[PDB]
């Protein structure tokens, strides 16, 4: 079965062409002679433009394939422009012109001067690699993809030597060894089938790793589960029921270790989880099960009276970094009660406990949060002392960096 | 060679006789302390202490 | 890792089809079952042989 | 590979416990089977 | 029994709610077998009558057709009915 047909131009659009030429009162018969010849030069040249599709070994026909096969047929490659003399330009494509069906149709010339050229790409080079060692394709990175008798483990001996090399590397007792197993974890394509085993190794690990507040134990597993998140071969949301509790429990748990001078780390720690917290919200949606799930369990983590400073201000962390809405319709109505905690914080003598520690923290998290959920919407008029009806937390401050935030954006 | 080869791994076996010796004699004795103890619990009792 | 560093897990719960062992409706069982012999795995440990 | 008679005793008499003959002697053998430490076997 | 031995590689717990699922959205099953999914899959927790059980409530519409009006009364459809119910 071919029901192939004979597509011609329309003959109604030779009409316009003709008298817009000074060519009036034309016949239909005249005007289908026009669209049957030019409606063959576009068949005879598209049959020809094939031709060097093929010989230049590509699937599709570019732009310069069309200016070869005019060439070929002894016409000029020039489409904008026909010189009868023909000796300023001698079958010389000029690269065609670069117009559009939706285009504005005037443009300033000053606009053109001023926009940034593109970059030059890079140069051919030659690089080897092995599709086949001994007739079995590799999975490098330049490929594609009565008694029961006595079982064997699903993992080779090779691969258990992996996982043990790469789990011992990324407890950080050296940083280049880390960096590397960091990266094998993030593009290893046969890293499924072991990925039962490296989300058992985190979520038991911060576990036990919380026992005892151990910085580094936690910060190296946040980072193995970032190089888990990123790897794109393989499937994670069987395996982010484990994955997710870890997480909250780096953000939302207190610090058994000495409660200052890591706490510059701790803020990490909550700022590392609270990443890899709101990309897991971001992958991994369907409807109602994951980020309202996390965002209530935050919002419960808040409203809840008489906290640890430390939950404090990593579950007020973790629900800041949720993106543009979220702290559009819930950080607004609670600043009195983040006001009247420092206050509290400000007034009790005790200072060798880590409550001021947390306030501070808290305190400036929510002011620059506080300070774009202002610069996103309304105008910047009146940044003297009209953010004293919202308690005067951040006022000339929070406008100065409103400020900085309105210069980013003129420089963007 | 994780990416063209591969080789199979099995259980560590424990051939100790003294542990098979060991695991042996447990067994038996619990199975065996565990009858008596039935045995006796759903039957007609004695005891060399009073009420016990 | 010459010999396992984790264990290894039940073959016939990992990949069995148990479930073609539930009997959905006793006068209309689908296949006909069979009497099972005792197989006493030796993959599990606390058993002497 | 084949229970020794101690056991196979015991397999006997705890099987047989739950057949239904009577309640009390029921309850102490699932006590058995719930509460020993070697009915590995 | 799938609390304490579900893991990623066992997938119990997964193949358990898939068997009774798949017997409890299919018609055609006696009441006393959809009792028992129903059973199973409000034991396992709370999540999962959330997504299991809460789309097809409508089908109490179903089982409520044989129930306030049935033509045959003293058959045993209607001890499992409501007993489902």
């Amino acid at each position: 079965k071919l029901k192939l047909s004979n597509t011609v131009l329309p003959s109604e659009s030779m009409k316009v062409v003709a008298e817009s030429m000074g060519i009036a009162q034309i016949q239909e018969e005249t005007c289908q002679l026009l669209t049957d010849e030019v409606s063959y030069r576009i068949k005879e040249i598209a049959q020809d433009a094939l031709k060097f599709m093929h010989m230049g070994k590509r699937q599709k026909l570019t732009t310069s394939d069309i200016d070869y096969a005019l060439k070929l047929k002894n016409v000029e490659p020039l489409y904008g422009f026909h010189a009868q003399e023909f000796i300023p330009f001698r079958f010389a494509s000029g690269g065609g012109r670069e117009l559009y069906f939706y285009e504005e149709k005037e443009v300033d010339l000053s606009d053109i001067i001023n926009t940034p050229l593109p970059r030059v790409p890079l140069d051919v080079c030659l690089k080897a690699h092995w599709l086949s060692i001994e007739g079995c394709q590799p999975a490098i990175p330049e490929n594609p993809p009565r008694l029961k008798p006595r079982s064997i483990h699903e993992l080779s001996v090779e691969q258990q030597l992996y996982y043990k090399e790469i789990t011992e590397a990324c407890v950080g007792s050296c940083e280049a060894k880390r960096a590397e197993a960091l990266q094998s974890i993030a593009t290893d394509p046969g890293l499924y089938q072991m990925l039962p085993r490296f989300s058992t190794f985190i979520s038991e690990g911060v576990r036990v790793n919380v026992v005892q507040n151990n910085l580094a134990l936690l910060i190296y597993l946040m980072r193995m589960v970032k190089a888990l998140m990123d790897n794109p071969t393989l499937y994670l949301e069987k395996y982010v029921h484990e994955l997710i509790p870890a997480v909250m429990t780096c953000i939302v748990s207190r610090q058994l270790c000495l409660r200052p001078d890591v706490d510059n780390h701790w803020a990490l720690r909550d700022f590392a989880a609270r990443l890899v917290a709101q990309i897991c919200k971001h992958f991994s949606t369907t409807t109602n099960n994951i980020q309202s799930r996390i965002t209530k369990t935050f919002t419960k983590s808040w409203v809840d009276e008489k906290t640890p400073w430390t939950t404090r201000y990593g579950s007020i962390a973790g629900l800041a970094e949720l993106g543009h809405d979220v702290i559009k319709t819930l950080i607004l109505p609670r600043l009195q009660q983040e006001g009247e905690r420092i206050r509290s914080v400000l007034d009790g003598p005790v200072l060798s406990n880590i409550d001021r520690i947390g306030a501070d923290h808290v305190q400036s998290l929510l002011l620059k949060h506080c300070a774009p959920v202002l610069a996103k919407l309304r105008p910047p008029p009146d940044n003297q002392d009209a953010y004293r009806a919202e308690f005067g937390s951040l006022g000339p401050l929070l406008c100065s960096q409103v400020v900085k935030a309105r210069a980013q954006a003129a420089l963007q | 060679p994780h990416t063209y080869i591969k080789t199979p791994t099995y259980r560590e076996p424990v051939s100790d006789y003294q542990v098979l010796r060991e695991k042996a004699a447990s067994q038996r004795r619990d199975v065996e302390r565990a009858l008596t103890r039935f045995m006796a619990k759903t039957g007609e009792t004695q005891s060399l202490f009073k009420d016990d | 890792p010459w010999y396992s560093i984790f264990p290894i897990d039940n073959e016939d719960l990992v990949y069995g089809r148990w479930e073609d062992n539930i009997i959905w409706d006793a006068q209309a069982m689908p296949r006909l079952l069979e009497p099972p012999v005792l197989t006493l795995d030796p993959n599990d440990e606390n058993l002497i042989l």
